[PDB]
């Protein structure tokens, strides 16, 4: 659980009213909490299973109530389940809770193992929204079109009877906001984000890259509802580093039925992706992310200015116009440098020719050569 | 009883039998795994950089 | 066990304003069949 | 050390105070000029360090005893000015106002723009800190005040000055010198503003906002916040003075839907459109067009919602062949949920008395009423129907029909009021299931109505102590839900004394708990109106004193989001201690009636209802599902579904109950797969118990009510305005839920029924001023800020495309997409009217 | 320029702000 969003954002009693409003509430869950059977049940089970239980993990369930155990002594030992135990919960790999006297299963463990794709799993995208991100409209209702709404209307699809589109790949020049683009969709639709950088997914090891896109899969399938983001797919998107893309590839494509996870995969370089990656039966959607134009670059200064302290003088216009030399990010930095310079000069008010001069600064380190 | 005073990793020991958590103990901290390159903080101050 | 909740409750109560042995005997007679200390 | 500028700056600062040390007068003209100037120059600039202030820490400390006693001229005055101007930066909050006030008046803008803003909130301060008892040292701050507010309306500084004013508490001086460009700002932030002030200063905050809309000649947005202020006659006033026909179209088209109706005399312009508009009748001609524009015509069957024909029917061959009634009145109030509103079936049109000779005993009366979901607003559509069954063999089939009746009138008035009619001669009828069925489709006919012919028809009935119980519990819920929040002494005073004479075997019986609803049903959003009839409340006995005193403060400050009551209920629900203790179950409903105004109040209650389920004993336990339900009616957000999905397993059946009809509640109408598939799981896990597979299938039906169409939602109009005749819809079937194994589970079904009073469909029909329909492309999406901080808070994003007519799920807005049209009203829900632009040119 | 003296922070982070400052990072 989290907080409110308190939605106005310069110094005003709006924002002060939403937050003693939230103080009013956390103060009466305070007071409720600070204002304070099943024994038969426990005196049973949680005395069957005398304190201390060990950890094991379970290998083969042969009867009904019969399973193979090891521990981490690495002895194996066939013992019996107790009746209270989740089968269902139960299979290879599991982590058990065990009898100390006699081993005997008495009850699942939450898993705690796979600890890298434990922390991949981030589902940490609320920094972000539809809202931060402004004039991509197209590649909204692609992506819409493509991920989110199968995952929040799966209904029309399958009244439809049609099987939803299953592989996106964005590209376009960076700091279009590809990235962003993603974050945001895993935020408008909760469910569980993945994200892998590229090269990252590349290993010294010889079985590690395709046995760690399959644990990704792995997960993510578990997670059920889900998206993977596989940014820079250029990295091994353009004999080893190939047979981790024909993993990927049949993990998309191949046998068994994949089910509700959504991959997006974005990349610098589309034309240098090799055909086998993109492949029409599953790649359908390929969505530009072209560099912003004048209402776009309009649409990102309002976005990035609107948390800054702004004078009267500032014409945004000039900074718009020109032409569109320059992406999102790029923007970003202007407004972040335009903030530094006025901060120098002891202004807490930035003025417009600090942005004049920002943007002239950026362009100086905006690429570069001899004449 | 405190358990909210048992936080993850705070080498908390035990009894000899019956295991039955005895009591806190101090933190494990000599991060020689960080050590071997962290630099913990320096010595290093302004004073004798000079120009 | 009551809490402020001073966001609005302060301004409240002050709206609210306007709806608002020496002679005892050391003489201790006994009988006689008496407990005596 | 310091640069040879700033050496020379802090050089001048030193001996500009150095000087200062005697009496001597070289000093105080000079000097102080110098000051003056200087101080000027740092401050009027952008410079957010004023190098004077900066080195004024070895302030004027020395010089307190001259700054008295020296003559009150020029020199007194530029003193106080400079020890002011500097006070901003020590800690002489308290004095750096009175030395403003007591040195030269000047003009605040002379200093600097953060000058004025400081003295502005020091003002705000001192105005606090000044008591109450005396009313002349309000009239210096008042001086600044005065100039303060123009000069932030010109420096687009609207908020400032907004909430200066409302700390001040004197909101009536905003509704004079505003711009008309710069109305918009400060109209919107209070319109923001409004909904977490306490009483009584948000309703003049309100009516202060309305001021200035009617002042800038916004009609329409006038009469949505005087229905945010939910009195009639200030709707009736601003709608007489009303200079545009289309505009009051549109605006009789909010009241339609907000479910106010008054009467219109022969000098309203255009009589019948006005009048049938806001009578609302003519949504059925639309509705079935707009379902005809996206081919959803066709009538869906409840075993094909279940989809039984792919399932695993693990049920089935021998022990399936059986029309049990349980799962037959599921499966009857499934395809009345689902195909309402429709005015069509495939299942009980064409076997319709077939199917009803298959059902039994309460079925009957549930059943057909049924029908009259899916005949809404065709009156004469359902009124040729429930003919056939308004001469029944069946009595209670007939029962059922003759609510039907009624429901099919719900949310539409007629200059006939042909349910009225029918059902005015069988409100006294012998038998208790045909009075009932009556007294229910007429009140659900004429909920909001007001009108005192019906309210007096009904009365009786409160002394009508030969009338079954549950009869009386109907015509108080009736009474209550005719007459919402009007608190009208006719009502309420008979009402009263309904519930002053029961006895303690009557004050424990099922159905009583309904009767305190039917009181605060006529006091709803009135708060404090209340505290003179709690008095006599106190009266009656515990455990039912507390329950009806709590339930009608609880109706006096639904969606009010006063936290002071909020913890009032909250202290009901912390006595820690089964049946004594229902008083505290309702009280549960309390957090979801006034926090649900609030999205900030919704997610909040929604963690505080967590740790309450935690530590809830049962009669808690059991209350907390229909809270949650209600706070998000037809709003289906995922950190509430899988909270009633974790609790829709608890051993406790009524728990589990109340979980499985909060999972319909919430998804009510919103056809969402993910939760129709847990739905699926539970029907399927649940097939054991009846009871559950009955609520499963229920909640099947409420989620896919309309086919999507529609929705349960008791607010409307960007969600900032509610619909109290909505509200009593909701909260009578939500009370009732506390005993769901006697009044839902057992005797009265029908009491589901009383949702139809919320029944508003979810879409966009955009019509020219002809008002025939436009379709019109509009771009769809969620509502956030962005770059509107304290000002603009339009923005659709994450939108699509879509042309008009368009469904809108909870969240969404819609704007128009291209500029070349002009709407009547700019707040684009329902049924709205567009004008061709023409300033817009080629 | 001459780098941001701690007299220059205290000014810059205490002119600049609204009247309601202290209250609001307070209550956060
Ligand atoms: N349309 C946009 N709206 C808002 N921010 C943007 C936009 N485009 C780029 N940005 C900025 O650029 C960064 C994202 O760059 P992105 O193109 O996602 O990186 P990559 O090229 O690695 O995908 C973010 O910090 C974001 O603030």
């Amino acid at each position: 659980s989290k907080l409110p969003l308190v939605t106005p954002h310069t110094q005003c009693r709006l924002k002060l009213l939403k937050l003693e409003r939230i103080k009013d509430y956390l103060l009466m869950e305070e007071e409720f909490i600070r204002n304070q059977k099943q024994e038969e049940e426990r005196s049973k089970v949680d005395d069957l299973r005398g304190t201390p239980m060990s950890v094991g993990t379970l290998e083969e369930i042969i009867d009904d109530n019969h399973a193979i155990v090891s521990t981490s002594v690495g002895s194996e030992h066939y013992v019996s389940i107790l009746s209270f135990v989740d089968k269902d919960l139960l299979e290879p790999g599991c982590s058990v809770l065990l009898n100390h006297k006699v081993h005997a299963v008495i009850g699942v463990l939450m898993d705690d193992t796979d600890p890298l794709v434990t922390v991949m799993k981030v589902e940490k995208a609320p920094q972000e929204t539809y809202a931060d991100i402004g004039g991509l409209d197209n590649q909204i209702q692609e992506i819409k079109e493509s991920v989110e709404l199968p995952l929040t209307h799966p209904e029309y699809y399958e009244e439809m009877g049609i099987k939803p589109p299953k592989g996106v790949i964005l590209y376009g020049p960076p700091g279009t906001g590809k990235t962003l683009l993603a974050k945001a969709v895993a935020n408008q639709t909760s469910a569980t984000f993945l994200r892998v950088v590229g090269s990252e997914l590349i290993q010294k090891y010889l079985g590690d890259g395709p046995k760690l896109v399959r644990e990704l899969f792995r997960v993510a399938e578990e997670h059920a509802p889900s998206i993977v983001f596989i940014d820079e797919i250029d990295a091994i998107g353009t004999r080893e580093i190939q047979r981790t893309m024909l993993e990927l590839l049949n993990q998309l494509d191949g046998f068994d039925s994949r089910g509700d996870v959504k991959v997006i995969m974005a990349t610098n370089r589309i034309e240098t992706l090799d055909p086998a990656l993109i492949r029409p039966g599953r790649i359908d959607r390929k969505i530009e992310f072209p560099l912003p134009d004048e209402k776009t670059k309009k649409r990102i200064f309002q976005i990035h200015t609107s948390r800054m302290t702004l004078a009267d003088d500032v014409t945004l216009d000039d900074l718009i116009m020109a032409k569109d030399d320059l992406s999102g990010a790029d923007i970003k930095a202007i407004c972040t440098e335009a903030g530094l310079m006025a901060l120098r000069e002891r202004r807490m008010k930035v003025t417009n020719e600090d942005f004049k001069k920002s943007k002239e600064n950026v362009l100086y380190k905006k690429q570069e050569g001899t004449p | 009883i405190d358990i909210n005073d048992v936080t993850p990793n705070c080498r908390v020991a035990l009894r000899n039998d019956s295991y039955t958590l005895h009591k806190i103990l101090p933190n494990k901290v000599d991060p020689l795994v960080s050590l071997m390159m962290v630099e913990k903080v320096p010595d290093s101050t302004y004073e004798m950089i000079g120009g | 066990v009551s809490t402020a909740v001073l966001s609005i409750t302060a301004k409240a109560k002050k709206k609210e304003k306007e709806k608002e042995k020496e002679p005892e005997p050391n003489f201790q007679l006994l009988d006689n069949p008496a407990r005596v200390m | 050390e310091l640069s040879e500028e700033d050496k020379q700056l802090q050089d001048e600062l030193e001996m500009l105070v150095e000087r200062l040390g005697e009496k001597d007068t070289s000093l105080y003209r000079p000097a102080l000029e110098e000051l003056r100037r200087q101080i000027r120059s740092s401050t009027t600039s952008m410079t957010s360090v004023p190098k004077p202030l900066k080195f004024l820490r070895p302030h004027y400390g020395k010089l307190k005893e001259i700054y008295e006693n020296m003559a009150p001229g020029e020199n007194k005055r530029f003193a106080a000015d400079i020890i002011s101007v500097l006070a901003m930066t020590m800690s002489g909050e308290r004095e750096c106002l009175k030395y403003r006030l007591v040195g030269s008046q000047e003009e605040l803008a002379s200093w600097g723009h953060e000058y004025v803003r400081h003295l502005a909130g020091e003002v705000a301060k001192e105005w606090q800190e000044l008591d109450d008892a005396e009313k002349v040292q309000r009239e210096p701050l008042l001086t600044l005040v005065k100039e303060i507010v123009p000069y932030n309306m010109a420096h687009n500084a609207e908020h400032e000055a907004c909430d200066l004013l409302m700390e001040i508490e004197q909101v009536d001086m905003l509704e004079k010198d505003i711009d008309e460009n710069a109305y918009a700002k400060v109209c919107l932030y209070l319109t923001s503003c409004v909904n977490y002030v306490p009483e009584p200063e948000n309703s003049a905050l309100l009516r202060c906002a309305l001021g200035v809309f009617r002042k800038f000649s916004r009609f329409p947005e006038a009469l949505r916040l005087a229905l945010m202020l939910n009195d009639m006659e200030l709707v009736e006033d601003i709608f007489t003075s009303c200079k545009d026909v289309v505009v009051q179209k549109q605006m009789a088209f909010m009241l339609g839907r907000h479910g106010v109706f008054l009467e219109l005399s022969e000098d309203v312009e255009e009589y019948e459109d006005l009048t049938e508009i806001m009578s609302n009748v003519q949504l059925n001609s639309n509705f079935l067009a707009l379902a005809r524009e996206l081919d959803i015509m066709e009538p869906k069957v409840p075993d094909d919602i279940y989809k039984t024909h792919l399932e695993n029917n693990r049920f089935g061959g021998s022990g399936s062949q059986v029309d049990s009634a349980r799962m037959n009145l599921a499966s009857s109030f499934v395809n009345g949920f689902v195909n309402a509103a429709f005015g069509q079936d495939k299942l009980l049109t064409d076997d319709g008395n077939k199917w009803l000779y298959k059902n039994k005993d309460h079925g009957m009366l549930s059943a057909a009423a049924s029908l009259g979901m899916i005949l809404l607003w065709d009156v004469d559509g359902g009124l040729t129907q429930i003919d056939k069954y308004l001469y029944s063999s069946e009595d209670y089939i007939k029962s059922g029909a003759l609510l039907a009746c009624g429901i099919v009138n719900s949310g539409v008035r007629n200059e006939c009021d042909p349910a009225l009619a029918l059902l005015s001669d069988y409100v006294l009828h012998n038998s208790n299931t045909m009075r009932l069925g009556s007294i229910f489709g007429l009140g659900l006919a004429y909920a909001g109505s007001n009108r005192e012919d019906v309210l007096t028809l009904l009365l009786p009935v409160m002394g009508d102590s030969k009338s079954s119980m549950e009869v009386a519990g109907v015509t108080a819920l009736a009474c209550g839900m005719i007459a919402v929040g009007s608190c009208n002494g006719d009502v309420t005073s008979t009402i009263l004394q309904t519930i002053m004479e029961k006895s303690e075997t009557e004050l424990k019986d099922t159905y009583a708990r309904w009767l305190p609803l039917g009181l605060g049903l006529n006091h709803l959003g009135k708060g404090e109106a209340i505290e003179a009839i709690l008095a006599a409340l106190e009266v009656v006995s515990e455990p039912f004193r507390s329950f009806a005193n709590t339930l009608v403060d609880v109706c006096a400050y639904a969606g009010s989001g006063n936290v002071l009551k909020v913890q009032q209920l909250l202290h009901i629900c912390s006595e820690h201690f089964a049946d004594m203790g229902a008083h505290q179950g309702v009280a549960v409903l309390g957090i979801a009636l006034i926090a649900m105004g609030e999205e900030i109040g919704a997610e909040m209650a929604l963690r505080t209802f967590g740790h309450l389920l935690r530590y809830g004993e049962p009669t808690l336990r059991r209350a907390v599902p229909l809270a949650l339900a209600l706070i998000s009616v037809s709003n289906p957000r995922l950190n509430i579904l899988d909270t009633l999905s974790k609790f829709s397993h608890d051993a406790d059946p009524e728990v589990s109950y109340n979980s499985i009809f909060a999972m319909g509640m919430v998804g009510s109408g919103t056809n969402n797969a993910r939760l129709a598939a847990m739905l699926r799981q539970l029907a399927q896990y649940h097939a054991k118990d009846p009871n559950n597979l009955f609520m499963v299938r229920l909640a099947q039906g409420l989620t896919h009510l309309g086919k999507g169409t529609l929705t349960l939602c008791p607010y409307h109009s960007d969600r900032q305005l509610m619909s109290q005749v909505a509200v009593a819809g909701l909260l009578t079937v939500l009370v009732s839920f506390l005993d769901v194994r006697n009044i839902i589970l057992g005797k009265s079904h029908y009491v589901l029924y009383g949702l139809v009073a919320a029944m508003q469909p979810r879409m966009l029909v955009t019509f020219d001023e002809e008002l025939r329909p436009l379709p019109v492309s509009v771009r769809v999406g969620q509502a956030v800020d962005v770059v509107g901080q304290a000002g603009k808070p339009k923005t659709i994003t994450g939108f699509q495309t879509h042309t008009t007519p368009v469904l809108l799920a909870h969240g969404e807005r819609a704007e128009l997409a291209t500029e070349e049209f002009l709407p009547v009203t700019p707040i684009l829900e329902g049924f709205v009217i567009l004008r061709k632009n023409p300033n817009y040119d080629l | 320029i001459r780098a941001l003296d701690e007299g220059d922070i205290a000014l810059l982070k205490t002119y600049g702000q609204s009247t309601y400052s202290r209250q609001i990072k307070q209550v956060e």
